[PDB]
């Protein structure tokens, strides 16, 4: 791949969200979501395997189902009202049509299978495009009509995702399978806090984003993609573990951690809402991701695991991959809590 | 118009019914896909020619390019996967359940 | 003549049923085909000159061409499908059957509602300047090139890429 | 005596497939390394 | 700046330097015969470098002050017990396979950059295309598991095909006998106790394996001892040689570019190399890989980055 | 009507005379090409409106529109040219 | 003594003259706008 | 329409015993027929023999789950008259439990539904009295 | 006291697991299993209403 | 929720009707956190890259401790006068609004019979 193609691709990549974002017209956001699509496939597909083209396969199928039946929504709306925008009037048929067809390009269960596989065939690079800058624009456009859903069907859709979530990362030894579930989870705890206050899924959406690029960052320092891997970080690079650790414990939700504010304060509004159930039950199935959380924290942090040899020569060669953003992202990432009033 | 539109309709619903359910081939989905984007296409005109709203009328255009564009990559897509096992059967991709 | 549009909807019903049932990637290419024919001539029928032809020029020369040009040199027709064609030909009519009595049904429940059977040949076109010029469907398509000039970039930068990111794949 | 360190069966268990394999459909074997499958 | 991107947009291209004898050669052979000589002097009279055969020490002569280092911070195997005491229920044999091929790649990258950004050829011995032959006579041997075998041609598989291969493949035939009559004349009392049929299971891997896996994709020339030892029939062979049957044309500045990456960066090269499959022969313990490593950084020149040592005489480490 | 007669017409004509016949005794090349069509053939989707177009009053911005169009093509096919796209030599 | 003389063997003083500039510059703007903001919070209140 | 169901709550417990028992079954079909629609689109099976009888097992288990909760609640329910009283729907659920068990043929399953679906069931009822929401709409 | 709260909560959750974790690639079983999720939320809404 | 106000200026990080507001002091407990993430992330970046820890690195460090506070500056100033207008809305609301906010008909405990919980 030259420059021309990367930087054609990459501009794309970068379009598609920004004009759903900055665009008015559902047709201009559904073109958004296109370009995402199109730019998106040929760096799934790069490095040419079964495996890739499989997943590659897999996103295209998926997405493109779920455009068809976003468009659809528009179209059914535009015969109703003559307006390119959903109003206070348009039936609610449509409005979860779309919020189903917005589910499946996210990853959210019951239409969540495809995520794993597809980050599995996928590299790190991708997976964390595919996590962070892909959940931008299909959030935005539910941002723009929360006024207007179904509470009923989005805590349904936030709830099956945190309980398939835990219970798929309880299971996977796989590093890409892991944060696959762990952002359905994290987008199900958006999902839910959605039509009450969209500027928490909004700070939930970028603290997963601050929690999630340095952790894939972390694991390309060795590629190391499988749980036996990542525990010989010890004698590869043991400067890593003082942060993967702290930063898998935010992820997991613990008190004195950025990463619990956000469930924190959306519990807050769900009481204040009168939400206490769902807030109860999500609060309790947290603890299964903290749970396969601390179980890597074991392998890579507190317990140390049989090495190899070759290990040698890899201490004996030196590196310059952790760029300054691992560290400025992890520490923003773990001692933010005292500015919780300013973030909210 | 009514009678147009439940029809057009029905036929949307057929073919993502088409599409949910697989038949050993991926060239019979995208043709679903595609029927898909025909009947958004007819139902976009029709409404645009009933309300006269010529200010309306780049947007079949428009969805039209974009669904050649998807049916280009997902042709792309189908012939990588035949050029590797043999055929367009979907039981050959039974990988990353592991 | 006041059938001539359900007649045409209910033929695109059938050619979208005949393509969820899966015969194979060329017959659906048939039924591709003639779904398209029917919908330019409904569109020509409200009124869309342009549209209809631009869909006989492009969907059906540009796209369904590449479609069984795609199919014939990278698939295979396997033998066992000759039975199951048979087989869903029957669940085809079967089909067809259910969709009439799905429609009675609805005319039964929904007089001046779902579908006026008694207005068929009405309500198809509701207004139209008689003594107007500069009114036809080219007159909007092209607005992209002064107002929706948007549009016009979209499109051509999605149609630019496609080049890139489609050398890219094949590679 | 001293710290009690995993040995090659306690670091074996994390390297199928899946953990908790009390399926009896779980007859899966360990993905490739570099993702390239055998042929 | 470093290399990247920028640098092959700039200008750092590739093909700009591919001038004839930009090749890489192997001069492989059994154990006892003229590849050095014959290397250096084909070196000499083509103008291009000398890579000679690496062995353990090879990283720690390439890294840091460039001494060598104890055992247990390279290796922790020895050819000479290997030769003293196979079989051994310690592991040296198969500890010393997996180091030794990790060494000979490590030195093919070494290689590889050295001729892509400069077009000047290089000429090196046993490569890893054929480190396997000493592994196939050990297993036929007896002296190495099935498991180990597996484990390394794994290995091998990962790492191999994303490297390309030789241009010219020189093969010194010698037989069994006049190889041990060598061996007791350059005399060692270990390389003095090895066994003919270790020997004649190498020359067997050799050449019903290598010859006929290489010849597919480089130019192979065989040659005797006699053939050899007057290398200018060598050197003008190899100047008449075509060199078509190769990758090496489906090659375009940006497929170089992203291979001088690799072997540019020393830990994409033996990611693969470091797996966690538990070998009781490679598989170190906690306790013992602990030590090792605080006495490795404990070392001079180790401690920090290279950079950053001043015990070695490094200045301006507060603005650097 | 009568567009329909005639059509009809022709059908039944080719028909007869098929029937009186009877009774009176992979390479990717192709498929680039076939994709190069399809982007050549939405371009002329794009550009067949220009007969109504050039009669607006917006004309400084028609001619911007049509050469920001052709030329962008012309690129892609330089391109398309330059990686080996129109070659046939496997 | 080492034997691939590094990147870093040596300081990058543009890097160093550009961080300390800006460092410098940061501190100078945001000392100036912190008494501005004063200034006018004071002529607004009083 | 929809009313099948809410003729449960027009009436204190101990009364309409038939009619809440009925209720009961059909919701333990329903869902019974959904969780063997998902067991055989996934994890599916050799025949369709086989995948019927996965869904008449999963939806007649469910109707038994269903039914024995709610006629051991009005049951309780008129034996002792305490209407408004959780009790009833943790033995309910206990009873549910030990169908599932009976079913599976497993002791800890039996135990472990008992527990769970007791204290699922009395805290419906708390919340029914006390006025609990489930899908609450915004108000903030 | 050990069968009862901890263990009974283990093999709860890694019985649970197990069954959402079966999964085979396979995008026809996915698919159909978004169909029925689909037809169970048209059913809601046209339901409750 | 209070995007869609009068007098909203789209994407501005701060209005002019933010300066009548008192500005935060250097010396703010949160501006010296700011400062001491950006110092602890100079110290991280050493310690990744296998550097000498407060030995290395003087002008990154530097760099990292002035940008943390100028963005912490400005953001503090955004986030109070959120908080101020937020205020200022509920009090208009309030004071346009008498009949849903009326003052509570305060007892004395002399009056009010509370019950009475043995042990
Ligand atoms: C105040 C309010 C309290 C609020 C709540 C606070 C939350 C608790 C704080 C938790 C902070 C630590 C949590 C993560 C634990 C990290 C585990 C760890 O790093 O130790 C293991 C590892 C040992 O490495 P080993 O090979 O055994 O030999 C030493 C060679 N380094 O160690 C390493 O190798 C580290 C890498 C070596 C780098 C060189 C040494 C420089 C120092 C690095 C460690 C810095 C730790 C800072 C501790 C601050 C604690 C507040
Ligand atoms: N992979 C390996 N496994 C076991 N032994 C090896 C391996 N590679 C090299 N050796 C040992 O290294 C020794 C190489 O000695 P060699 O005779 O090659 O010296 P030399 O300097 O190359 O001289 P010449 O080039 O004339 O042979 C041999 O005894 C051989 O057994």
């Amino acid at each position: 791949m030259n420059p021309i193609t990367l930087a054609i691709i990459y501009f794309t990549i970068f379009l598609g969200p920004v004009i759903t974002m900055s665009s008015t017209n559902l047709m201009l956001m559904w073109v958004g979501l296109e370009f995402s699509l199109l730019a998106i496939i040929p760096m799934l597909i790069n490095k040419k395997n079964p495996r890739s083209t499989e997943a590659a396969t897999k996103y295209f199928v998926t997405q493109a189902t779920a455009s068809m039946i976003i468009l659809l929504a528009i179209v059914l709306n535009y015969k109703q009202l003559g307006t390119w925008m959903f109003q206070q009037q348009t039936n609610g048929l449509i409005l979860n049509m779309t919020l189903m067809a917005l589910s499946m390009k996210l990853g959210l269960a019951p239409f969540h299978f495809w995520l794993p596989e597809v980050t599995q065939g996928i590299p790190l690079h991708m997976g964390l495009i595919l996590l962070t800058w892909q959940k931008i624009a299909p959030l935005s456009i539910l941002i723009q009509i929360y006024p207007l859903l179904n509470s009923t069907i989005i805590l349904m859709l936030a709830i099956t995702s945190i309980f398939m979530g835990a219970w798929g990362g309880l299971n996977q030894t796989q590093m890409r399978k892991i944060m696959a579930y762990s952002s359905i989870a994290h987008m199900g705890w958006m999902l839910a806090i959605l039509p009450y206050n969209p500027s928490l899924t909004l700070l939930n959406l970028m603290i997963y984003i601050i929690l999630t690029a340095p952790m894939f960052m972390a694991l390309m320092l060795n590629n190391s993609m499988t749980i036996n891997s990542i525990s010989l970080l010890w004698n590869k690079t043991p400067a890593m573990l003082t942060m993967i650790s702290l930063m898998l414990l935010s992820l997991g939700g613990l008190p004195p951690l950025t990463g619990f504010l956000p469930k924190w304060i959306i519990i807050t509004e769900l009481m204040k809402n009168n939400c206490l159930i769902m807030a109860t039950l999500m609060a309790m199935m947290a603890l299964l991701n903290l749970f396969f959380y601390t179980r890597l924290i074991y392998s890579t942090s507190l317990t140390m695991f049989p090495t190899n040899n070759n290990s040698k020569m890899m201490t004996h060669q030196t590196k310059t991959k952790p760029n300054l953003m691992f560290s400025t992202l992890a520490i923003m990432s773990t001692m933010t809590l005292p500015l919780a009033p300013q973030l909210i | 118009m009514p009678s147009t539109f439940f029809n057009l309709t029905m036929a949307f619903s057929l073919s993502l019914l088409g599409t949910l359910m697989f038949r050993s081939h991926l060239m019979s989905t995208l043709l679903c896909l595609e029927g898909m984007v025909l009947s958004l296409f007819i139902m976009t005109s029709v409404t645009s020619l009933n309300s006269n709203s010529m200010s309306s009328m780049p947007i079949p255009i428009t969805i039209l390019v974009f669904a050649a564009c998807e049916a280009a990559v997902g042709l792309a897509l189908l012939v990588k996967v035949s050029n590797t096992y043999g055929t367009d059967y979907v039981q050959n991709l039974n990988l990353l359940q592991c | 003549m006041n059938n001539y549009i359900f007649v045409l909807s209910s033929l695109f019903l059938v050619g979208c049923l005949g393509l969820a049932l899966k015969p194979s990637p060329i017959y659906g290419g048939l039924g591709l085909i003639v779904s398209g024919f029917v919908g330019c001539l409904m569109v020509l029928g409200f009124g869309g000159s342009f549209l209809g032809l631009m869909v006989f020029l492009i969907y059906l020369g540009g796209m369904l061409v590449v479609f069984g040009y795609t199919t014939a040199m990278a698939t295979e027709e396997y033998p066992e499908t000759w039975g199951s064609n048979w087989l869903i030909l029957g669940f085809l009519v079967l089909g067809v059957i259910m969709e009439v009595f799905l429609i009675c049904v609805l005319n039964y429940y929904d007089e001046v509602g779902v579908i006026n059977l008694d207005g068929l040949g009405d309500w198809l076109m509701y207004e139209v300047d008689d003594v107007g010029v500069m009114l036809e469907g080219g007159i909007g398509v092209a607005a992209m090139y002064s107002c929706a000039t948007w549009m016009m970039v979209v499109a051509g930068w999605s149609l630019f890429a496609g080049i890139f990111i489609i050398i890219e794949i094949t590679r | 005596a001293r710290q009690w360190q995993p040995d090659i069966e306690w670091a074996e268990q994390f390297s199928g497939a899946v953990m908790y394999p009390s399926k009896e459909t779980a007859h899966w074997k360990p993905p490739p390394w570099n993702d390239v499958d055998i042929l | 700046l470093r290399y990247g991107l920028l640098a092959a947009i700039l200008g750092d291209k590739t093909t700009k330097k591919l001038h004839e004898y930009s090749r890489v050669i192997t001069v492989d052979g059994n154990i006892c015969s003229g590849k050095n000589k014959l290397a250096k002097e084909i070196a000499q009279q083509l103008g291009m470098k000398h890579y000679p055969e690496a062995g353990i020490q090879y990283s720690s002569t390439t890294t840091g002050d460039g001494r060598p280092l104890d055992i247990e911070f390279s290796g922790s195997c020895s050819l000479e017990k290997f030769y003293d005491d196979p079989k051994s229920n310690d592991g040296n044999s198969y500890r010393l396979q997996s180091w030794l091929y990790a060494s000979r790649l490590l030195q093919y990258a070494d290689a590889l950059e050295h001729l892509l950004s400069t077009g000047q050829g290089v000429v090196l011995e046993r490569s890893i295309y054929s480190d396997f032959v000493f592994l196939e006579a050990m297993y036929n041997q007896g002296y190495i598991r099935k498991q180990c075998v597996d484990h390394y041609n794994e290995i091998k598989r990962l790492t191999l095909p994303e490297y390309l291969p030789p241009h010219a493949v020189i093969y010194i035939d010698v037989p069994v006998p006049e190889v041990q009559s060598r061996i007791q004349k350059k005399g060692d009392p270990h390389e003095m106790k090895v066994t003919s049929a270790y020997l004649q299971d190498i020359e067997n891997a050799y050449k019903k394996t290598f010859l006929p896996k290489m010849s597919e994709m480089c130019e192979v020339l065989v040659y005797d001892s006699w053939e050899a030892e007057d290398p200018t029939k060598v050197v003008e062979d190899i100047e008449y040689l075509k060199y078509n049957k190769g990758p090496w044309l489906k090659q375009d500045d940006w497929t170089f570019h992203y291979l001088r990456m690799l072997v540019q960066d020393k830990t994409e090269v033996l990611n693969y190399t470091t797996i966690p499959v538990y070998l009781p022969e490679i598989t170190i313990g906690a306790h013992q890989g602990s030590r090792i490593y605080n006495s490795f950084r404990e070392l001079p020149g180790r401690k920090y980055a290279p950079g950053y040592n001043a015990e070695v005489g490094d200045k301006w480490i507060w603005l650097k | 009507m009568n567009l329909y007669t005639v059509i009809f017409i022709n059908i039944l004509l080719s028909l007869t005379l098929i029937l009186v016949a009877f009774w009176l005794p992979f390479s990717m090349k192709f498929f680039l090409v076939a994709i190069t069509f399809l982007l050549f053939d939405l371009e002329i989707a794009l550009l067949l409106p220009l007969p109504w177009a050039i009669q607006t009053i917006k004309t400084s911005t028609m001619m911007i529109m049509a050469f920001i169009l052709v030329t962008i093509l012309s690129l892609g096919l330089a391109y398309e040219w330059t990686q080996k796209g129109l070659e046939w030599t496997e | 003594f080492y034997v691939r003389e590094p990147v870093n063997a040596k300081p990058n003083w543009l890097a160093v003259g550009l961080s300390v500039g800006a460092s410098v510059f940061m501190w100078i703007y945001l000392i100036q706008t912190h008494n501005e903001d004063v200034l006018e919070y004071k002529r607004r209140n009083g | 329409v929809k009313r099948f169901f809410e003729s449960y709550h027009e009436v204190p417990d101990g009364t309409q015993c038939h009619r809440k028992t009925y209720i009961t079954t059909a919701l333990g079909g329903i869902c019974g027929i959904i969780g063997s629609a998902y067991s055989v689109s996934l994890n599916p099976a050799d025949s369709t023999l086989e995948a019927v009888a996965r869904v008449g097992r999963y939806t007649f288990t469910a109707a038994a789950i269903g039914a024995m909760f709610g006629l051991t609640t009005c049951v309780s329910a008129q034996v002792r008259e305490k209407p408004d009283d959780p009790l009833n729907y943790f033995i309910g659920g206990c009873a549910g439990g030990l169908t599932l068990g009976a079913r599976t043929h497993s002791y800890g399953t039996a135990a472990m539904g008992c527990v769970y679906m007791g204290t699922a069931a009395a805290l419906f009822k708390i919340g029914k009295l006390e006025g609990w929401e489930l899908f609450p709409t915004p108000k903030v | 006291l050990e069968k009862t709260i901890p263990k009974s909560t283990s093999t709860l959750h890694t019985n649970m697991t197990t069954l959402t974790t079966n999964q085979k690639g396979l995008i026809k079983l996915y698919f159909m299993s978004f169909l029925i999720n689909i037809i169970l939320i048209i059913i809601l809404y046209s339901i409750n209403l | 929720m209070m995007n869609g106000r009068p007098g909203h200026e789209p994407l501005k990080f701060l209005p002019d009707e933010a300066r009548s507001l008192p500005p935060p002091k250097l010396n703010d407990p949160r501006l010296v956190y700011m400062g001491l993430l950006g110092y602890c992330t100079g110290l991280m970046d050493n310690m990744l890259r296998m550097r000498p820890v407060m030995r290395a690195g003087l002008h990154r460090q530097l760099l990292f401790v002035t940008s943390f506070v100028f963005a912490g500056y400005f953001y503090l100033k955004r986030q109070n006068y959120l908080y101020a207008v937020k205020d200022h809305d509920m009090f208009g609301y309030i004071k346009l609004h008498p009949e849903d906010f009326p003052e509570k008909e305060k007892k004395t405990y002399a009056e009010i019979l509370e019950p009475f919980h043995p042990v």
